[PDB]
RNA sequence: CCCGUCGCUCCUACCGAUUGAAUGAUCCGGUGAAAUGUUCGGAUCGCGCGAGAAGUCCAUUGAACCUUAUCAUUUAGAGGAAGGAGAAGUCGUAACAAGGUUUCCGUAGGUGAACCUGCGGAAGGAUCAUUG
RNA sequence: GUUACUUUGAAGAAAUUAGAGUGCUCAAAGCAAGCCUACGCUCUGUAUACAUUAGCAUGGGAUAACAUUAUAGGAU
RNA sequence: GUAGGAUAGUGGCCUACCAUGGUGGUGACGGGUGACGGAGAAUUAGGGUUCGAUUCCGGAGAGGGAGCCUGAGAAACGGCUA
RNA sequence: GAAACUGCGAAUGGCUCAUUAAAUCAGUUAUAGUUUGUUUGAUGGUAUCUACUACUCGGAUAACCGUAGUAAUUCUAGAGCU
């Protein structure tokens, strides 16, 4: 190619969207924005293939050009705009605040919140470093820079932040006892505490993770997201609390169902 | 015997690759030779017809074979081809355009007809095989 | 002693006619000879700390740092200026025949100063920049052998 | 049952004067558009200054062409000489029996053709055998 | 001293292949869809597996390969 | 290798000087391909054999070369210059 | 509100497989060796200093209008505005 790309062909779509095979020969290609394209959920999924509300790609641009929608408690117009982990959609008109996050499967599930909790959002800080002027501040995940952070603060910790003043409230050390949740990777999407961390010089850090049901797995660094202190996370999660039932058992739940 | 060093895999590979042009349908679809031949790689060509030409049957049999010599039009090259069929030469004429095909056998004589590898299935557009059963006549022009 | 060059060889950002003296200073500070550890468990050579060469492309002391692939192989050829062949010795796995064929690679990698190396040696090479035409490895360690 | 020359028809390639031809890619040397940079230049335009076209100078990239040579893929050719195939051709009878001179291998020579002969060798011999 | 080898883990686009669910009338398919007609519900579903060699991390030390041994210039 | 120039930047990428180096039967170099590579396709005891121009990913081209303006991005050709 | 100036886009998409045999390409790496319109989050303190508009500087040009050239082209020259 001779400059950036402006289409995203329906079969190279992330999986974890959901598209049909035969919807189209195109599939929403992400805007640049907080989150990366293959770690996001545009707006377009969310209002039309997700909640409903909007039948066709016309109809998703007549509801977010009504100023309806906002993502972090800023009003957004754009139907491609990356929204991702953490990440808070409130559409005030139906009174409804939706969380993203990552189910057990490893799909971005729109958790339903309420008010005080829609408030708030978490943040992975990448790194911490000084600006002109000698100014610290760190940067974060989704995007986000922050001046005068907390000298205590540091990379691959989790921020509180609150989206009301954007200032950090309280913050989470990566220490080995807290419970995280996977973002990346085929675990994805599963919530453990941390047993312990496994570094190597010049190269990736191994985190090994044990489920509320005892199972074990294990992952990279940067697929590691810090949810709260010890074993309670900060945040309310989605259905199943991120825990990884085998087929077998699915399938027995699914017949105990039909029955 | 053969060699079985665990860290023989080399030679092993190099003396298959050595000892498959032995083998006659290897090298025949490896040594590309089949752009040389009349059809050049084809299932069927057109050509012209120069002459209509008798060949005698291989022994034991006595009987005289009917065929054409044909010139294919994408290469020049000259060929003889079989006019399958009672009668069915009388529907040949020089000067005619029919479409050429294989004898069945891959570039090789069939039965008791020597040196023939193709034989005729239309001619003027019209198959040989219509013909013969009157279902279509041959174009006047 | 090494200004075998139509230009002044130096350290760049080593200030040399400076009216103090380097006595507690750093490495690289008041005029004191620059060096630096390169990591991953490699210690700096004592023939780098201490001494007089100057190598913009040395590990220890020049502007080139290690990141990437780090490799081991024998000393091939020993007869470029600064420069040496490290021939990689490995299997090769033949899937059809089940078996493995022998196999190596040439890495050129440049070599400091501080090494004694010869053909035939155990070294180690770790990744950095392009160097040259070929070269993209730094010797980080001689086995004499 | 069987071998070869010779005689007829057809088919396939091979050699070949023609200092053969075409195309593509590299090699030697030469010319070299256009553009870019540089030197000079100053139609002209605004307030002694600023901007500045045509043109010109030397370099860089360099198409295109000419010369030399080498590879790769095709292709014409008077004529010559091979092989193969084809119901009922001619001359012999070389191989099959000890095939009527056992056969055959190498080498050399010679005869219309099969073939003959000399030297050494093999049994795949027509002898597994003379302490007779 | 250096490797081969084996175990385990991460990561390793989709589509295609295998495979769970689902009466497009069946089927090839598709990713739908189901209860009841509640101004709704199922947080509806849209699983899972596979993936040579080479690279990364980990446990083993049998079978193998390369290097070394005594002019002590050896170890402490 | 040293010092420079150029580049968005590393690098014989280019220039000056210096050294004689670099690859190769573990097949270099040269030639052929009716050779774009891969995800994959056909057939299936196992091992294998054959195919992959073509809708997904990566590369290249716009009759053949070469040069270039604009621009964040092109040596662009439904842009210009020879 | 046509027209026109200004801004942006036209480097995406579609098509094809000619060239290309460690080359493209696959997996796996690096940029501490660089550029990156845009989106998202943060961040902008000294200009006149003796001229001395900042309650706001200056000169043009399109559309328009009217004199046209050429066989001819989103070929083209003057003139009057803003
Ligand atoms: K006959
Ligand atoms: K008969
Ligand atoms: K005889
Ligand atoms: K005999
Ligand atoms: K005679
Ligand atoms: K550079
Ligand atoms: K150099
Ligand atoms: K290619
Ligand atoms: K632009
Ligand atoms: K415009
Ligand atoms: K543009
Ligand atoms: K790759
Ligand atoms: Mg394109
Ligand atoms: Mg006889
Ligand atoms: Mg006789
Ligand atoms: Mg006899
Ligand atoms: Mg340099
Ligand atoms: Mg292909
Ligand atoms: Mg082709
Ligand atoms: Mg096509
Ligand atoms: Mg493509
Ligand atoms: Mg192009
Ligand atoms: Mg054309
Ligand atoms: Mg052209
Ligand atoms: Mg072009
Ligand atoms: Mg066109
Ligand atoms: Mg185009
Ligand atoms: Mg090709
Ligand atoms: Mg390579
Ligand atoms: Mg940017």
């Amino acid at each position: 190619a001779r400059g950036l790309k402006k289409h995203l062909k329906r079969l190279n779509a992330p999986k974890h969207w959901m598209l049909d095979k035969l919807g189209g020969a195109f599939a929403p290609k992400p805007s640049s924005g907080p989150h990366k394209s293959r770690e996001c959920l545009p707006l377009i999924i969310i209002l039309r293939n997700r909640l409903k509300y909007a039948l066709t790609y016309r109809e998703v641009i007549s509801i977010l050009m009504q100023r309806q929608v906002m993502v972090d408690s800023k009003v957004r117009t754009d139907k491609t705009y990356p929204a991702g982990f953490m990440d808070v959609v409130s559409i005030p008109k139906t009174n409804e605040n939706f969380r993203l996050l990552y189910d057990t499967k490893g799909r971005f599930r729109l958790h339903s919140v309420r008010d005080e909790e829609a408030k708030f959002k978490l943040c992975k800080v990448r790194s911490v470093q000084f600006g002109q002027k000698g100014i610290p501040y760190l940067n974060t995940y989704d995007g986000r820079t922050i001046r005068y952070p907390d000298p205590l603060i540091k990379a691959n910790d989790t921020i509180k932040l609150d989206l009301e003043s954007n200032k950090i409230v309280d913050f989470i050390k990566f220490d080995v006892g807290n419970v995280v949740m996977v973002t990346g990777g085929r675990n994805r999407g599963r919530v453990g505490v941390i047993k312990n961390r496994e570094k190597h010089k010049g190269s990736f850090e191994t985190v090994h993770i044990q489920d509320a049901l005892g199972h074990e797995f294990a992952t990279r660094l940067g697929n590691v997201f810090t949810l709260g202190k010890g074993t309670k996370p900060w945040v309310s999660l989605p259905k199943g609390k991120g825990i990884k039932l085998s087929i077998i058992e699915e399938a027995r739940k699914r017949l105990a169902a039909q029955s | 015997g053969k060699t079985r060093g665990m860290g023989a895999g080399r030679k092993l590979k190099s003396h298959r690759r050595r000892q498959r042009w032995a083998d006659k349908s290897y090298k025949k679809s490896h040594l590309g030779n089949e752009w040389k031949k009349p059809f050049a790689g084809s299932s069927h060509a057109k050509g012209i017809v120069l002459e209509k030409i008798g060949i005698e049957a291989k022994q034991p049999n006595s009987a005289i074979r009917k065929c054409a010599r044909v010139q294919l039009i994408k290469n020049g090259k000259k060929i003889a081809a079989f006019v399958p069929n009672d009668g069915c030469l009388n529907y040949i004429e020089e000067n005619d355009e029919v479409l050429i095909a294989g004898f069945g056998r891959k570039g090789h004589a069939v039965g008791d007809i020597p040196g023939v590898r193709f034989k005729v299935v239309k001619v003027s557009g019209v198959s040989l095989l219509a013909l013969f059963k009157e279902k279509k006549e041959k174009p006047r022009s | 002693a090494e200004q075998t060059e139509k230009a002044f060889l130096k350290q760049p950002g080593v200030f040399l006619s400076s009216k103090k003296t380097g006595k507690g200073k750093r490495p690289g500070k008041g005029g004191n000879r620059y060096f630096k550890s390169i990591g991953l468990g490699f210690k700096t050579p004592r023939e780098a700390t201490e001494g007089t060469y100057i190598d913009k492309k040395c590990p220890f002391t020049g502007n080139v740092s290690i990141r990437g692939r780090i490799l081991a192989g024998t000393c091939h050829s020993a007869k470029m200026n600064r420069t040496i062949i490290v021939r990689r010795n490995y299997l090769h796995y033949v899937k059809k025949y089940q078996r493995y064929e022998k196999r190596h690679s040439n890495i050129p990698a440049h070599i400091s100063p501080c090494f004694r190396v010869k053909e035939g040696d155990h070294v180690i090479i770790g990744q950095c920049r392009p160097l040259s035409k070929t070269v993209r490895f730094n010797v980080l360690k001689v086995i004499p052998a």
